[PDB]
């Protein structure tokens, strides 16, 4: 237990590769497709730093609507996220200032 | 230990939902589903959980 | 108090937690209260005591199942380590009560595995705003003709 | 912290001659957004901090501190151990091989 | 964050070492060094930090 605190996620790390990819793609993202293509290890603690981004900026996000994502673990396990559907839009993020 | 809440909502009654309007800093509708197999807020400190 | 420790049958006996051992059911520690402790160890005690109790309240005389099951925990687990959290969530279950844990983005590795939904809550300017989310398991099959 | 830093500054000094201050459980009521700001404004103000957290933000206190302190109990008997950041980062690359 | 850590060590006192005998659970002699950058402890609940 004491290990696997000591391997938490890099916060600040995680707005550089999203601002990355955002910028290599220059459209919607929507969470789904964020999960699919920078697959997190600490799935939950990810997912709430991108709607804290979206928030942030200013990116609504539809609750109303659903989207869903899959993943995976280091022990096979497999979960199935649902997800709220929203799209994140690199010039909105990267016009506020990431504390 | 997740699967005991089976129990849960068939013995007893379980918070399902909050609605919310125009309280504290949550102007106009709000809402936030509850899970049946217990559920997590979280946000960052002067957030509104609380 | 005179006169309650006479005709209220509330003040005619005093209470006490003690911790038992699980092999020779002798005790360790009598603890009239929750002075001394670290901090964790008394947080433990504390939500211990108080889910035990809290049971008491919601229950019907001789029912298994208190007819309201919702517990709620603010700054959950604020000054524990994980493996004393645990045994926080186990004692929780064993009573049977529904949880909702807040937390400012602390030990959610410890919420991914007992919660299936979480209730982001953000707040800019003058303004807040809640988003659901959820997952769940597919125990069908972890791997297909696969260690499992 | 602004306080303390003004009374352990001698009459007619800038600096404070005692530097350090010790913040028992550091971060339990704060995210990183607020606890950032703590260390900022901690370390500003010329003070020198030694945090004590039950392995919480431990990937905050390895950005802004360069030794850890792993205290562990076994019985009735404690025992402490002091190692850098590194150091611990090479006991845990051995622990992956598990 | 070099740049500045050279207060440290150069205007003030800082507290480099603690040593124990015999205090609380420390059974014997022991000794924690304090690193002139700044230090954390770390350890699960009760394992004796405060
Ligand atoms: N009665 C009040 N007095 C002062 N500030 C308040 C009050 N009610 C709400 N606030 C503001 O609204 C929020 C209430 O605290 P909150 O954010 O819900 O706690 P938490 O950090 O656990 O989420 C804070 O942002 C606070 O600044
Ligand atoms: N003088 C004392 N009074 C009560 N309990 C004590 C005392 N000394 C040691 N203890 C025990 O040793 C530990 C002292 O508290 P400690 O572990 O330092 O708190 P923390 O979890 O913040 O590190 C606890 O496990 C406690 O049970
Ligand atoms: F309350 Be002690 F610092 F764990």
């Amino acid at each position: 237990d004491f290990w696997d605190a000591f391997n938490g996620l890099d916060r600040e790390v995680l707005i550089q590769q999203t601002l990355q990819l955002l910028a290599k793609e220059n459209r919607p993202v929507g969470l789904a497709e964020l999960a699919e293509l920078l697959p997190p290890a600490h799935d939950l603690e990810t997912f709430a730093v991108w709607i804290g981004m979206a928030r942030e900026a200013g990116i609504e996000v539809i609750d109303s609507q659903r989207e869903f994502a899959e993943l995976s673990d280091g022990e096979g396990r497999r979960w199935r996220f649902n997800l709220p559907t929203t799209g994140l839009e690199s010039q909105a993020l990267m016009d506020i200032d990431w504390e | 230990m997740n699967q005991v809440s089976g129990l849960a909502g068939k013995e007893s009654f379980i918070l399902t939902r909050i609605e919310l309007f125009n309280w504290g800093g949550f102007h106009g509708l709000h809402q936030a589903a509850i899970h049946q197999d217990g559920t997590a807020v979280i946000g960052p400190t002067g957030s509104g959980k609380t | 108090l005179g006169a309650k420790a006479l005709l209220d049958p509330r003040f005619r006996l005093e209470f006490a937690v003690s911790v038992m051992d699980r092999q020779s059911g002798n005790v360790i520690e009598s603890r009239t209260g929750s002075q001394g402790g670290s901090g964790g160890e008394k947080e433990i005690i504390a939500s211990y005591v108080l889910t035990a109790s809290l049971s008491y309240a919601l229950c019907p005389a001789g029912s298994r199942y208190p007819l309201f099951g919702t517990i709620i925990l603010d700054e959950a687990f604020s000054r524990s380590s994980h493996a004393v959290a645990g045994r926080i969530i186990a004692a929780l279950r064993e009573f049977g009560l529904h949880a909702v844990f807040i937390t400012p983005n602390k030990e959610m590795r410890l919420l991914r595995d007992h919660t299936r939904s979480a209730i982001v809550v953000h707040r800019r300017g003058q303004n807040s705003n809640m988003a659901s989310l959820s997952w769940e398991e597919l125990e069908r099959h972890y791997q297909r003709r696969g260690n499992a």
